[PDB]
């Protein structure tokens, strides 16, 4: 489960923070 | 080569290089004792921090007089 | 391999594709730490109550415009543990008066030694000399003097580099305008250490590259090469002549070359970073008395020197009052530093 | 197993047509809740400035730092 | 067997400690009369009104400047880009009032630099060595048009070409910061990227090849001298390094390839510095850097600074101080 | 041009040590090699 | 004054040059 | 549009500078044969006097 | 007390000679400006 | 199974399309000067 | 005792039973099970 | 066992007593320099060299 | 009292540089002895 | 144009460094005051 | 401060004297 800690300690972050960013460039003030 | 007095008073104490305890010796406590030494710097560096107040400690110039 | 701390180096130090080793117990998480932290607080943490300023994606900032900005500057040095006595657990106001900056940095420090750590266990398990971990001893130090040093010389950690684009040519304009930095010798000779290495980068590939031996009958010459083969892959007897009859001197030894490249980046670091614990204190290289007197008592004396303490003179006047926003700096039109017009 | 074979691999595409959209939507919804602003203190666009206080907000004393954050972010 | 024959031979010589070549025909006249040009005028020559003002600035040691004051002052902004020889002057007097030793050393410079891109070539046909080291040399020399040349050529005035100094070098950087914005322009930002990258993949690269050096030298004897110059054998073991990079990072991350590693050994910088000039080539025609002053406006309306803003306000700064007594209208259009 | 005046010492002296230093250590070298053959 | 000391050093490191370009340990190949 | 243009085509003309030094090197090398790399065999500096 | 059997020559090839003269003429061009003042 | 050209066409689109998304969010909306 | 004092007592604690107490069961468990062969 | 036995500052360090002589000789720089056979090519090279 | 200013110069570089002949005179002649050996 | 017969050594045994060493330091102390003035 | 150059210059000529009397080259019979 190494391999899945470090890959997806990486990847789940990411995506979360992909999502909020596409949808923070909606937020139209 | 050169045998002195004070070179025969010294030699018990540069007679023994090489020699060394068996096994782990007094490694466990030599750890505690670093956990507790790494504590108190801890400990002081938090205090003239200022992140660690402590009561009758002022970390303070004006604490002189 | 029986005892239990044999067990744990055994699994530490085993071949996988990522090497753990004992330095992965301090590097993977607090670089982690770091990592992540920087992308929570340009992603959604404010310098509104810091700085005045929006560095957030969030608030509307951009990759450039987006940082995680320094404390502000009534915290002074502290620590600012978030079950500290300014937080006081409290996650929202620590985020509030940039602790994450804080978080970042004391986490970076930990995972550079980490990393260093990690170089010298490879090479220790590898059985290879040790001398890319002291290689990034440069980063070590442009990091602490850069990042700790020049904050704990100055009056809090708000003057250390706020992480960012946009923030760090801010840095570097403030430390121009404030200390007249590029007249510091010892970022000169930083600067000559980076240019350098970039040239010797330059110039060995392509010169390994232009004298290489024609191991194939194919135009493209990069499958000609095996790992495992003792044979050098370009002609070092062709390049010295190339260089020595084009330059006058060409290195005519590969280790000697090759310390080089390694030394002339890492002196770069090395000075600059010198010259960075300098300005700390604001031990700063700003001024030729010489000069300031002859221009003082000859209207007419003028040189590129003085322009640029002019210069220095403006960014600092007009930049103090939006950039120290804590001073509370009003200066009127009257006595700003101007120039004809513009 | 090398990456490109995992990749091609049909089972790693029945596992991430669904996990990776629902972590992809669930920072979506994470912003748009509005809980960002909440968790990490950032002012909303309408929450830089309010009465009494057309300017900049600053702290300026280490130890009450809590206490002049909320007097200025009562709101 | 003909004289012209001897010549081209003498010329195109593999033997001369130097190599000549038909680039080195234009170089070596060209660079050294650049070199003796610009020692007479860094130790004595008289204050320069680089701003067509009537205001001369000295940059000759012998008028008050140290090695790091001193400078060739760019030519007078009266002048602009017209060609200035000595022969187009009233006076020698005059020539030097007015800067023409900048434009005489930065012509036969950058013809002399060119002549080098150029011999670099042709000794590698000489030698039989592949071409492309002059590929790699055109990135500075590129960088050197772009600032003595091109920026004069866009802005008009010989006057806003580099000084040939450290102080005028830092003048010059200053005023391009807060007439261009060049941190926030991108090629600059490829240019720092390409010298950044060329010092880390350095250190790197002589970390590793210095690190797995085959034993062949004694305990008491400098290490380097286990390589022989001209030996057949490598001097160091490229599975031990590549294989300890791939620990250090990830297997597939490290060059296996030499070749390949020092193609993008001389890639990397060499692209780097061909962006930050052509980004300085573009700017000499006022494309300016990223301009995210007050991109941040809350919902009333007003603006909310952002680290754009900061920069924005040292580079209003040097704007406003810069030549204070040149300019005579709001705008800096020239 | 109000320079200092130890400067001239710090500069030349600076200069001239670790010069004679590099200096005698090449001529000792050289001496070495040629009484060795 | 300092002129002086200016040139003979800049005199100094372009002589140090000329005698590595044309004074240099000639490259010879070992057996 | 005067910007646009003049900064294009001068990036342009920079770098088709550069594709015509990187082409006639390589013509040239590759006319004369050595474009692929020195030969082992007959290395043309081994030939060569030593200068100094 | 006898011949030290820890003796070593010590060398500086004529490479090195001119790397150390470089770097010492250049540091005193660098830093003379600065100690003058 | 999946030919692997296909899976790098599809998800480098998807990641442009991400960066192109990015660069609307950049022209409008907040962050925009407008 | 001070409020700093009790904070720093606690972040001593929860360094222990958050930090290092897991990741030190971890690397024990780990160890003791995936054990390398002819040691 | 006692509590200062269990320190057992009796027996040497609490877990020291009886100790060997380490064997190993640490300040040691390994010299097996390697022999690289001279190949056909490298006999013309140097040949063509002289 | 006041003394002249280059003074200082001429005593200390007409004291150095014959100091530092003499000292590598000395050592290059050892070192030849040392390699003869 | 090949190997100079002419070659000699060239010695400075380690009386004559004191010799030498005295003199230069004496010639100094002697001449230092008048320098100065 | 010319005192500190004829203190140097006395203590470099004593210096000299001493490490001319205490290491001198031993006299020795030749053979
Ligand atoms: C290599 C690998 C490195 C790995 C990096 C690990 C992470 C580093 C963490 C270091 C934290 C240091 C914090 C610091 O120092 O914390 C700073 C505090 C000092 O606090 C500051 O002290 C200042 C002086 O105040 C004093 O003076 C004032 C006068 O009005 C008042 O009297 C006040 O009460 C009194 O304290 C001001 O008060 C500041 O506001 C306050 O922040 O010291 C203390 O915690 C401790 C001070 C002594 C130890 C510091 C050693 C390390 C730093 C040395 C750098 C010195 C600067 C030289 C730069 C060149
Ligand atoms: C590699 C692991 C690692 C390292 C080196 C660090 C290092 C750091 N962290 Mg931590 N951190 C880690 C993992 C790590 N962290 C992890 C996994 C998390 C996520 C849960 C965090 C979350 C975190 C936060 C949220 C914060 C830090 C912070 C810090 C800093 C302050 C440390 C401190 O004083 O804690 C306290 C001291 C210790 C933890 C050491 C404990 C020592 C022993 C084991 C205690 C023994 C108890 C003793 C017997 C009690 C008796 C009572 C009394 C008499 C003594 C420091 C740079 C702070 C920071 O960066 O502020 C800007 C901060 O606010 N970290
Ligand atoms: C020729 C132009 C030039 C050059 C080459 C340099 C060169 C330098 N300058 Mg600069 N500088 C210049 C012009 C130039 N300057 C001018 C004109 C000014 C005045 C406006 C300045 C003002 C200036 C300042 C104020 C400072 C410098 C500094 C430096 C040094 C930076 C070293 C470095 O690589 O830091 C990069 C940083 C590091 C190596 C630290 C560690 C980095 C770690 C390893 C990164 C790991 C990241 C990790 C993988 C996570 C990534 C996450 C991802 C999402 C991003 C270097 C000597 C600094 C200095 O002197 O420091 C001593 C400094 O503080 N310069
Ligand atoms: C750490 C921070 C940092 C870094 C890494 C850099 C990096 C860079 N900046 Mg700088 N810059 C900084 C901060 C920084 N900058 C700041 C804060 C500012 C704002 C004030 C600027 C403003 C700025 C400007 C305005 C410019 C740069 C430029 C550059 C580049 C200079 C190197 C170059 O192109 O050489 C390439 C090589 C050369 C220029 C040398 C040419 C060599 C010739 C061909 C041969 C010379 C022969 C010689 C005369 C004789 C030999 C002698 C013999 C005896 C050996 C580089 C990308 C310049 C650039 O990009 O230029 C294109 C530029 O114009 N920067
Ligand atoms: C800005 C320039 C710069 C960057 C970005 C950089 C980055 C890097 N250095 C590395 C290595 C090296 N760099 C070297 C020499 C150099 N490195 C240089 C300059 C740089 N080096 C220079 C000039 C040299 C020449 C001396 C060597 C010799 C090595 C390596 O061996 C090593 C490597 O493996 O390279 C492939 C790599 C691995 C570091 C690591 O794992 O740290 C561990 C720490 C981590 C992951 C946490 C970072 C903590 C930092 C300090 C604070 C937080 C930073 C934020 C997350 C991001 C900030 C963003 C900004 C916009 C502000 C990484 C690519
Ligand atoms: C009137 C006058 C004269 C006017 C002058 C006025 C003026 C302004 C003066 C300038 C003053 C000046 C000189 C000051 C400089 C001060 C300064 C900042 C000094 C920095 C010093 C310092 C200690 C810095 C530390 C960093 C450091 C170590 C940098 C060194 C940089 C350095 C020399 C790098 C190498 C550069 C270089 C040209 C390399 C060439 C190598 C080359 C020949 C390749 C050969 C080669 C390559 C191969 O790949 C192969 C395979 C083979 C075979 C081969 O051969
Ligand atoms: C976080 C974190 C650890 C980020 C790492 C980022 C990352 C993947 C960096 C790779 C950088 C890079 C492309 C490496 C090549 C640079 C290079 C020229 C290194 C030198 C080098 C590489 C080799 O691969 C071998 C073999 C030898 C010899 C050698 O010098
Ligand atoms: C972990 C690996 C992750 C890969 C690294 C990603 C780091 C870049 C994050 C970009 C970001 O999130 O932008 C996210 C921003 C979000 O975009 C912003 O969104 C805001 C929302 O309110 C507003 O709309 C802003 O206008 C809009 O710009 O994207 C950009 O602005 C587009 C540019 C993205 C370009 C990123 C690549 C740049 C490469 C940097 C080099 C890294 C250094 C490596 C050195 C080694
Ligand atoms: C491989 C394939 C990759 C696929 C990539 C797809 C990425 C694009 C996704 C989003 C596109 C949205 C288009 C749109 O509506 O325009 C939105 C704005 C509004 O323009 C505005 O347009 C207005 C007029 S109009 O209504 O748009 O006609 C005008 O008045 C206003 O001034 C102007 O600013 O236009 C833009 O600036 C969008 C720029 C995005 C560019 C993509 C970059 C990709 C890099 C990688
Ligand atoms: C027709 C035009 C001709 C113009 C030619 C001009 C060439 C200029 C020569 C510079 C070399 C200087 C001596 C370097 C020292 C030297 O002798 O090196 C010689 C050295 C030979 O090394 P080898 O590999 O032989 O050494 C192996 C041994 O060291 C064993 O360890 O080669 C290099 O390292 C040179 C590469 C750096 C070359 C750049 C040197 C720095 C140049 C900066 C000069 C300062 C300018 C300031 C002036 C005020
Ligand atoms: C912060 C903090 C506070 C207290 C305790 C706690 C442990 C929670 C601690 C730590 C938190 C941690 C470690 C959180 C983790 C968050 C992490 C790892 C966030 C990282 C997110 C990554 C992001 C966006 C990446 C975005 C990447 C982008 C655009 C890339 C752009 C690109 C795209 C999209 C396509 C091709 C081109 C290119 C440039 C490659
Ligand atoms: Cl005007
Ligand atoms: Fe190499």
């Amino acid at each position: 489960t190494f391999r899945w800690l470090a890959i997806h300690g990486l990847a789940v972050p990411t995506v979360f923070f992909l999502g909020a960013i596409t949808s923070m460039q909606f937020i139209q003030r | 080569a050169l045998r002195t007095r004070l070179g025969e008073l010294l030699r018990p104490l540069n007679s023994e290089y090489g020699k060394v305890a068996p096994g782990w010796g007094t490694t466990p406590i030599m750890g505690f004792v670093m956990l507790l030494f790494f504590l108190f710097l801890l400990i002081i560096l938090q205090i003239y921090n200022s992140s660690l107040i402590i009561e009758n400690v002022d970390v303070d110039w004006a604490s002189l007089g | 391999g029986r005892g239990w701390f044999d067990l744990i180096d055994d699994w530490l130090k085993r071949d996988r594709f990522v090497f753990v080793g004992w330095s992965g117990l301090l590097l993977f998480p607090t670089s982690y730490l770091s990592i992540g932290g920087w992308f929570t607080g340009t992603t959604f943490v404010t310098s509104w109550y810091t700085h005045g300023l929006a560095s957030s994606y969030l608030e509307g900032c951009n990759f450039f415009t987006a940082a995680v900005s320094t404390p502000a500057n009534s915290m002074g040095h502290s620590l600012l543990l978030l079950w500290g006595p300014e937080a006081q657990g409290d996650f929202t106001r620590w985020c509030q008066i940039g602790g994450l900056w804080a978080f970042c940095a004391l986490h970076g420090s930990f995972a550079l030694i980490g990393f260093c750590l990690r170089q010298f266990e490879i090479a220790r398990l590898v059985g290879i000399r040790p001398y890319n971990a002291i290689a990034f001893s440069g980063p070590i130090a442009i990091f602490v003097s850069v990042f700790l040093m020049y904050p704990l010389g100055q009056a809090s950690w708000f003057f250390a580099p706020s992480l960012g684009v946009a923030a760090i040519f801010r840095f570097l304009l403030f430390i121009q305008g404030f200390h007249n930095f590029t007249l510091n010798p010892f970022h000169m000779m930083g600067v000559a250490g980076i240019l350098g290495a970039a040239l010797l980068c330059a110039i060995h590939g392509a010169t390994v590259q232009n004298t290489i031996f024609e191991d194939g009958d194919a135009a493209n010459t990069f499958r000609a090469f095996t790992p495992t083969q003792a044979e050098e892959t370009y002609s070092m007897v062709t390049a010295n002549r190339f260089w020595s009859q084009i330059f006058g001197v060409a290195f005519s030894n590969k280790r000697w070359l090759h310390f080089f490249m390694l030394f002339v980046p890492l002196a770069g670091l090395w000075t600059s970073a010198i010259g960075i614990v300098g300005l700390a204190l604001n031990l700063r290289a700003y001024d030729f008395v010489s000069q300031e007197l002859r221009a003082a008592e000859d209207p007419e004396f003028e040189t590129f020197y003085t322009k640029n303490i002019l210069l220095n003179e403006g960014i600092r006047s007009w930049m103090a009052a939006q950039d120290q926003p804590h001073e509370n700096f009003i200066f009127p039109e009257e006595v700003l530093p101007r120039g004809n017009a513009l | 197993r090398p990456f490109s074979d995992i990749i091609t691999s049909i089972r790693y595409w029945i596992i991430h047509s669904i996990t990776i959209p629902a972590l992809y939507v669930a920072g979506w919804l994470f912003v748009s809740t509005g809980l960002a602003y909440d968790i990490f203190g950032t002012p909303r666009p309408n929450e830089y400035f309010t009465q009494d206080r057309q300017q900049v907000p600053l702290v300026n004393d280490r130890f009450s730092a809590k206490q002049e954050l909320e007097d200025l972010t009562k709101g | 067997a003909s004289a012209w024959e001897r010549f081209c031979s003498w010329i195109t010589s593999t033997d001369n400690r130097l190599y000549i070549g038909w680039f080195g025909v234009l170089m070596i006249p060209t660079l050294l009369t650049a070199t003796t040009v610009y020692i007479i005028a860094f130790v004595a020559a008289p204050p320069v009104d680089i701003d067509g003002i009537r205001e001369p600035v000295a940059g000759s040691l012998l008028y008050g400047n140290n090695i790091i004051t001193g400078a060739v002052i760019p030519s007078s902004a009266s002048i602009g880009i017209h060609f200035y020889p000595i022969w187009e002057a009233a006076s020698l007097d005059e020539w030097l009032y007015n800067g023409g030793p900048y434009q005489l050393i930065v012509d036969h410079f950058l013809l002399g630099v060119c002549g080098w891109i150029g011999r670099e070539w042709e000794f590698s046909y000489r030698l039989g060595m592949r071409p492309w080291i002059s590929v790699a040399f055109t990135a500075p020399v590129a960088a050197a048009s772009a600032v003595f040349l091109v920026y004069p050529i866009g802005q008009g005035s010989f006057s806003d070409g580099m000084p040939l100094g450290i102080s005028g070098t830092f003048n010059f950087m200053l005023v391009f910061q807060a007439e261009h914005n060049i941190l926030m322009h991108p090629f600059h930002q490829l240019g720092v990227a390409g010298v950044f990258g060329g010092s880390l993949f350095s250190a790197m690269h002589g970390s590793l090849v210095t690190s797995s050096l085959i034993r062949e030298t004694t305990e008491n004897e400098s290490a380097n001298y286990g390589y022989k110059f001209g030996q057949e054998e490598e001097t160091y073991n490229i599975v031990a390094a590549h294989g300890y990079f791939g620990r250090l990072i990830f297997q597939y991350a490290s060059f296996n390839n030499s070749r390949a590693l020092h193609f993008f050994l001389g890639l990397w910088p060499v692209v780097g510095i061909w962006f930050t000039a052509l980004g300085v080539m573009t700017m000499a025609f006022n494309l300016n850097g990223f301009n995210f002053n007050q991109s941040v406006v809350d919902s009333q309306g007003r603006v909310i600074n952002t680290w754009a803003d900061i920069l924005n306000r040292a580079n209003l700064g040097m704007e406003v101080m810069h030549e204070r007594n040149a300019h005579n209208f709001p705008l800096d259009l020239a | 041009m109000n320079v200092s005046v130890a400067a001239y010492l710090a500069v030349l002296l600076g200069t001239f040590v670790p010069v004679v230093f590099l200096v005698t250590l090449y001529i000792q070298s050289e001496s070495r090699k040629a009484g060795s053959s | 004054m300092e002129t002086l000391v200016y040139v003979f050093l800049l005199a100094g490191t372009l002589g140090v040059i000329f005698f590595a370009v044309f004074f240099r340990d000639p490259p010879r190949i070992a057996k | 549009p005067r910007s646009w243009l003049t900064c294009a085509h001068f990036f342009l003309g920079f770098a088709f500078y550069i594709g015509h030094l990187w082409h006639a090197g390589r013509a040239r090398a590759a006319a004369a044969g050595f474009e692929k790399g020195i030969n082992r065999e007959n290395e043309p500096t081994l030939s060569l006097r030593p200068i100094d | 007390s006898g011949p030290n059997p820890n003796k070593q020559p010590v060398e500086l090839n004529r490479t090195s000679l001119f790397w150390g003269l470089l770097l010492i003429f250049v540091l005193a061009v660098l830093f003379s400006s600065y100690f003058f003042n | 199974r999946i030919p692997l050209w296909l899976i790098a066409t599809v998800g480098g689109t998807l990641a442009l399309t991400v960066v192109g998304i990015f660069f609307y969010g950049s022209y409008s909306g907040v962050g925009s000067s407008l | 005792m001070t409020p700093s004092l009790s904070a720093f007592i606690n972040s001593l604690l929860l360094g222990l039973f958050v930090v290092v107490i897991p990741i030190g069961a971890a690397l024990f468990l780990v160890s003791q099970s995936d054990r390398v062969t002819r040691t | 066992d006692t509590v200062v036995s269990s320190l057992y500052k009796s027996l040497g360090g609490a877990l020291d007593k009886t100790a060997v002589y380490d064997e190993e000789d640490q300040l040691l720089i390994l010299s097996d320099m390697e022999t690289f056979p001279e190949t056909e090519l490298g006999r013309r090279r140097v040949a063509q060299a002289e």
